[PDB]
């Protein structure tokens, strides 16, 4: 046409539940959804390919968008060009975007590329174990909800249980080795407010090979395989050039056995933009003969 | 020894100084 | 005189204006960090009523002060029960002090002297600590000015003359007056006396005594019913009892707390009288346990006179410490709530909790409350344990790994079902992640092809066949027969269970149910080994027994074609 003429697809009573391929295919080519969309994908089988072939042309949702109990869906990016959630109808609680119990959701849209404005309504995020807080906070800024001070119900404890989002990187400056004790010292790390550092937490696991990953064990997939040695915060110096490198002497090791080790910061929430925490890479130390 | 090096470190970093310096620790804590 | 507690005054003359009419102090006196103080301030300050300090005396950075002979002149003896790091006299960083001046110091019962980094101090070598302290080996007197030229009639001991100031000698009396005191003429005081007395051989004229003081005449030991207190006075039973009520009797001495292995019985410290009950009272009827320290606060609290909240967080299991501390609680007078227990897999750390009285209840009239416990897998072992609830409802929500079987057994043990409590137990938020099918299905007949596997299993029907919604066939690649059972999350390996819903067969023929259900899988690959099991899909209800059946995993293989 000359002038826009999108394929508006009208939903029964303003809601449509997408559970399988057939439910998604019913919205194939529906560039505008004149209702609310519920995604409830079930089963350990990922349908992201079929969801993008069918839902990936939707660019507007006139109602709310809810993703609840989506197991195999690791990403909402199958909404390949969803740019607007008008929120004319809202999920109870005045929510325009809703995300609950999504067990393997790792990311939303790629906010480095994608845009998604919300005309009205709040954001909701609960019990998304893999989805990081940073992924959600970027949505609050892109969606304009933060730009209109929406009291988004996004519980910090319930999301990003398994994920790790430490922008800062800790580097070990001292690795002395004995047959049963290793002395480590990492760089000094401090949040903007030094009191937000409640402490460090060392994580050392004896490794047969140098292939251990921090996400392994931390995630529910693998049982946790690290020694969570929590460490008190260091007595801070006024002079930044006199901040001694904190460290720990982990005890009771085995002779010439290789340990996989990393250290992480325990930083309390500071509201708004978090002061953020730091984490070291996995380092391998062979102790001594 | 490695423990002795950390013994010093504990006083240096965490303020876990020997019982002989625990007396001095109070003065630092005061004011 | 009067009785005054321990005071810590720093840079506060107004706070100081309190020792003008007091004689003894049952603590420590700390005058330090005084920089505004001036000689003019001190020249008109004197406290001759103070006699003995119990714990210790500490002096630090007191400007303007030059001599202590006029501030505290009548100090004679120091007990030294509570020592400041094994020290009874602390003299540190005195930039304006010239001499001690304490010309009335006689003996030190317990403790040492600490003199370090004190400039401009003189008259240090003229003090005989041997006649004052029993063991001068722990004395630390270094880093001082003492050429001073101490000019003292004064006695000379091992020979150097002993004196405190230029006009006051050191009281050194013969051996016979070793500890009983001594007057100016050279006669010892009463056998119970100490330091100095006004009249020789008189126990009612001594201001300082080694033994306990009682009614002027110092006594060797406190006669009943006077209990020892602080080792210097003999207070009555009603005296230290009032101090306890805004102190417990033990070994003829009302001490603040009983030693290890004793407790107050309603004062006397005794451990078991008849049945032994410990009642721990909670602030405003609630106490939250989140860490080892919070649990240890309830160690041995057999009876909790309040409500208990468990909020343990983090992945580190504290069940061992929780059982060492909470595992002796046998009654909770309030409600019991468990919330956000990420690591706690079992409440069995309440090793002998038998009753939840529910006198106070969680809002909603709940006596037991369980919410958001991520890894709670079981409650108490109801095969062994008993736990009655006197009143209040049960609450269970969002306990993903706690199967409803454990919850329903609690409803029957707790008596809530026995009084028809409308327990708020969310049937599909507790135990959803855990399959609790207790009956078994066996694959009666297996047949395989290069692309397909035909399976049949034994027929199954709940007590009411209408409660059977169907079956669920789970199949997955299994190159190794190590596939762990389906635990509500498939497997950690990238391969995931393929769920196939199967509507139930036709109820037909004999009550033998001669209709073996079956399914034909078709999307399979040759050479490939597959793990398969079948689960039932059954309508749950207050029939309370339609738990369903589940097969063991079988590792069928397909045929191999070119």
């Amino acid at each position: 046409c000359l002038g826009p003429c999108p394929k508006v697809c009208h939903l029964l009573e303003g809601e449509k539940t997408i559970d399988s391929v057939t439910s998604a295919q019913e919205l194939r080519g529906c560039t505008v959804i004149n209702g609310s969309l519920i995604i409830n994908i079930r089963g350990g089988n990922n349908l992201a390919a079929e969801l993008e072939a069918n839902l990936g042309l939707i660019e507007e949702i006139s109602g709310y968008l809810k993703i609840r109990r989506s197991y195999a869906l690791v990403s909402l990016s199958f909404f390949r060009k969803l740019r607007l959630i008008r929120g004319e109808t809202l999920e109870i609680g005045n929510y325009s975007f809703y995300a609950l119990d999504n067990q393997n959701l790792r990311q939303l849209w790629d906010w480095s590329k994608h845009n998604l404005t919300i005309t009205q309504g709040k954001l909701f995020f609960h019990y998304n174990p893999k989805l990081c807080l940073s992924e959600i906070h970027k949505m609050e800024e892109v969606s304009g909800t933060k730009g209109r001070q929406e009291r988004n119900d996004i519980a910090l404890k319930t999301n990003g249980d398994q994920a790790s989002c430490e922008n800062e990187l800790l580097k070990f400056s001292y690795i002395r080795t004995s047959f049963d004790k290793i002395l480590l010292r990492w760089e000094p790390y401090w949040p903007p407010d030094f009191r937000d550092l409640l402490g460090f937490m060392l994580f050392y696991k004896e490794a047969p090979y140098q292939n251990v990953t921090e996400f392994d064990g931390q995630d529910a997939c693998g049982s946790n395989s690290w020694t969570v040695v929590d460490i008190d915060p260091p007595l801070r110096s006024n002079d930044p050039k006199s901040q001694n490198h904190p460290g720990w002497l982990m005890r009771g090791l085995k002779p010439w056995t290789q340990y996989a080790i990393f250290v992480k910061t325990l930083v309390t929430f500071s509201d708004e933009r978090r002061t953020y925490g730091a984490k070291s890479d996995i380092i391998y130390v062979q102790t001594d003969a | 020894s490695l423990e002795q090096e950390w013994a010093k470190i504990e006083c240096e970093v965490y303020g876990k100084c020997p019982p002989k310096k625990a007396y001095y620790d109070w003065f630092e804590r005061q004011l």
